[PDB]
């Protein structure tokens, strides 16, 4: 997007906040732009993030096994692009989230391990 | 009409002049993808087509004569 | 959340830490 | 008019990182492309072949932006530059002509169809990326 | 203060401790377990 | 039973929050620093000056931020130095 | 992230940032060793049954 | 006699081999790097280019590698008190 | 020494690697030329400190 020289990334929603008739858009603390008003139809809109966070790769090495799962940290299952498992750490991907306990074997995060149990 | 095949592990090339041992060197420049789809022409009735570049080629052939 | 910044979770729940807590608490007494 | 039975295979390369192994003799016996799958990017990362068990923060990842809108001015008349680039007569450097210009489209296609331009110096910004900017005064 | 060695007989009431003492059958006078240990790292 | 009395003291903990949000929120707030850029935006720069001309722009506005991430990561071990010589007490203590 | 933090969504900026050495790695790495040992803390003082 | 099977463990002592050879092939690895100078060798510099220019350029070198030794030698100071805290608990052990 | 334009100083050994044909310098690991191919002679040496 661009709104009158205001050069950005991001998803556009309709927004609650009141701009001052001659304000244009608004930042937030820390000094970051998250609102402005279009210059058309003088609708104040929020600009929320495009998904993001680390990628990486569980493996148990290449002598036992070249399967691997993989969690996208606090990314919604809905949003990454079987066995799909939303935990409230992000979404994981390659697994079978069971009921059942063991001992931890590779820490995911927040409760949960993972192995190569048959 | 097109005719694709799979190229498993192909194109990789000696990227510099250096000697080096037993290293695992962690080069970035212009490769062929590994697992891609290269296309397999024939051009035998005759016809050869004017192909782009874009960035290199890699030109694979199986040919005993010399044609 | 900012440009690039992230928050790990903890491996270990505060639920899980309370078990701990709570089975040196039982073993004591 | 009469040949054989060619067959040749064409690809093309990219611009890809690579993982190349070298043995004792100086050649190449196996190479991992970085953007495959993930185990071969995860044994690009570590720099090795093997990777012992758990969790390897290996690449990252945000989504893409898929369209693209650009609400702009409303539109308006165009700021005469022909006031100014094409006035009858120019005052000294002494006493120099001076003018605020106003809200409007400007057209910099105008002012390039001028003259063979013995100097054309932008400073804070560059004219072929003039067209996009959209400075207030 | 003073390095301090243990009687020739080397037998303490049964207790048998030849995997930690020295081995004087070696150029380095270390133990067995000793060994073990620089041949890991 | 007094004891929830004098409760209802934990200024060790917050210490900890507030030393790490105190480093998050001044690593932000280190973007907006042209540090000697015309911009301290990046795109702007990126794409309101030539290609050639932004290198210069835009090699000011990395090294300036690359020390502030020098800077982030060395306190932080420094400081988790400290948690690890408090944690090794409180598992000697339990 | 190294790349998000400095350059921050420009293409242009990750070529010139491929300059600097490995300054941006080391970092991380550090960064990710203080997690490793976080989680270890807390197993060493609570994980004693 | 059990406790040879179990050895026949030590990652504690290869992590203070693995860290201080880490740091050395870092910091002679950072020696190519141009840090946005023409070159990334001092004599080159001078071979292709005017004393007047060439000391701006070596002086970007000098101040990229000098700021390698101070990370370097900063990180060794920090490390150094881990080891030092080891030395002290394995003293008061024995 | 320069070799074809490798300039250093060091010490010139008769080494024991052996170079593809293509290839007229080595490295070591940690990223330093240790050995190289003398252009007219086409003999290969060590390049010790
Ligand atoms: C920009 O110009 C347009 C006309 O080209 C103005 O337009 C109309 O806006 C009203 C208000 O929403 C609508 O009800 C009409 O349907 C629009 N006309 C057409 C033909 O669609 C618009 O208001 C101007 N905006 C600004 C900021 O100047
Ligand atoms: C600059 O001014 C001159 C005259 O003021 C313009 O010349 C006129 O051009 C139109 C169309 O080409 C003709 O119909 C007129 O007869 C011309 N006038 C004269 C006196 O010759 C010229 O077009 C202007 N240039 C610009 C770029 O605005
Ligand atoms: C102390 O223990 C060692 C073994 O750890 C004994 O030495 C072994 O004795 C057996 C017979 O009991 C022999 O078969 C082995 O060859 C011996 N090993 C070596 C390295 O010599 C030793 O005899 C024990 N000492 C006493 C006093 O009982
Ligand atoms: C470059 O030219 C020189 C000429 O001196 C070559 O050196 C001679 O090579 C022959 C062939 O092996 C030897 O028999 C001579 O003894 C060499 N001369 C001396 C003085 O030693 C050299 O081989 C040439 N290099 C290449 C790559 O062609
Ligand atoms: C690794 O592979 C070797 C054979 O090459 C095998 O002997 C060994 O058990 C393997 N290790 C594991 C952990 O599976
Ligand atoms: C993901 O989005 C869906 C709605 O599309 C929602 O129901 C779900 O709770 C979300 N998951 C998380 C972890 O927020
Ligand atoms: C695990 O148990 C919960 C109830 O505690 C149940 O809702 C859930 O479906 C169970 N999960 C599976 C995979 O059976
Ligand atoms: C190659 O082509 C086939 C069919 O056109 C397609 O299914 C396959 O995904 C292609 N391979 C790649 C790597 O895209
Ligand atoms: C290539 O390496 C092998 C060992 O992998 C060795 O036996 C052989 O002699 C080498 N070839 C040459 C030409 O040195």
């Amino acid at each position: 997007f661009n709104f009158n020289g205001l050069t950005g990334t991001g998803v556009l929603t309709e927004s609650n906040k009141k701009f001052l008739p001659f304000q244009q858009f608004g930042r937030d603390i820390a000094d970051t732009t998250d609102a402005v008003r279009d210059p058309q139809t003088l609708e104040i809109l929020d600009i929320t993030p495009c998904s993001f966070g680390g990628v990486s790769v569980i493996t148990p090495g290449t002598n036992t096994s070249n399967q691997v799962a993989v969690l996208y940290q606090g990314v919604n299952c809905t949003e990454v692009p079987s066995n799909v498992f939303q935990t409230r750490a992000g979404c994981l991907i390659g697994a079978e989230y069971v009921n059942n306990s063991y001992e931890c074997d590779i820490p995911i995060g927040a409760g949960i391990c993972a192995s190569y149990q048959t | 009409p097109p005719a694709y095949t799979n190229s498993f592990t192909r194109g990789v090339y000696y990227p510099d002049k250096v000697f080096r041992s037993s290293v695992l060197h962690s080069t970035q420049d212009l490769f062929l993808p590994f697992f891609s789809n290269v296309t397999w022409f024939h051009a035998i009735r005759f016809d050869n087509p004017v192909l782009p570049f874009n960035d290199g080629v890699y030109f694979a052939s199986t040919e005993k004569s010399n044609i | 959340k900012f440009n690039g910044l992230t928050v790990l979770p903890p491996l270990l729940t505060d639920e899980m830490i309370a078990q701990y807590t709570s089975a040196l608490l039982a073993g004591t007494i | 008019w009469t040949a054989g039975a060619a067959a040749y295979y064409v690809g093309y390369l990219q611009p890809r990182t690579f993982l190349l192994k070298y043995n004792e003799n100086g050649t190449i016996t196996d190479a991992v492309d970085c953007a495959l799958d993930p185990l071969s990017e995860t044994k690009c990362t570590l720099k090795s072949f093997t990777v012992e068990k758990g969790i390897y923060q290996t690449s990252n990842f945000r989504v893409q932006p898929t369209e693209s809108i650009v609400r702009f001015p409303n539109i308006t008349n165009l700021c005469p530059f022909d006031e100014v680039f094409n006035a009858t007569r120019f005052a000294s450097v002494y006493a120099w002509n001076r003018k605020r210009i106003s809200n409007c489209v400007a057209d910099y296609s105008v002012l390039y169809n001028f003259a063979p331009f013995f100097a054309f110096k932008c400073y804070g910004v560059s004219p072929t990326k003039l067209n996009d900017l959209c400075f207030t005064n | 203060k003073q390095i301090y060695k243990t009687p020739p007989i080397k037998y303490f009431g049964g207790f048998n401790f030849s995997q930690i003492l020295p081995d004087p059958s070696k150029p380095s006078k270390r133990s067995p377990i000793e060994d073990l240990l620089f041949n890991k790292v | 039973g007094k004891i929830q009395d004098s409760l209802s003291a934990l200024g060790k903990l917050q210490d900890v929050v507030n030393h790490n949000a105190q480093a998050l929120n001044t690593l932000v707030k280190q973007l907006s620093s042209k540090f000697g850029a015309i911009s301290s935006v990046l795109n702007d720069i990126l794409s309101r000056l030539d290609p050639p001309e932004a290198e210069v722009q835009i090699d000011r506005l990395i090294t300036g931020r690359l020390q502030s991430l020098q800077t982030y990561v060395t306190q932080q071990l420094i400081r988790a130095a400290e948690i690890r010589a408090s944690a090794n007490l409180a598992a000697t203590k339990m | 992230d190294c790349t998000m933090y400095i350059c921050g969504d420009s293409t242009e900026c990750s070529n010139l940032l491929l300059q600097y050495g490995s300054f941006c790695t080391q970092l991380k790495r550090a960064l990710t060793g203080i997690a490793v040992e976080q989680d270890k803390n807390t197993q060493e003082v609570f994980a004693q049954v």
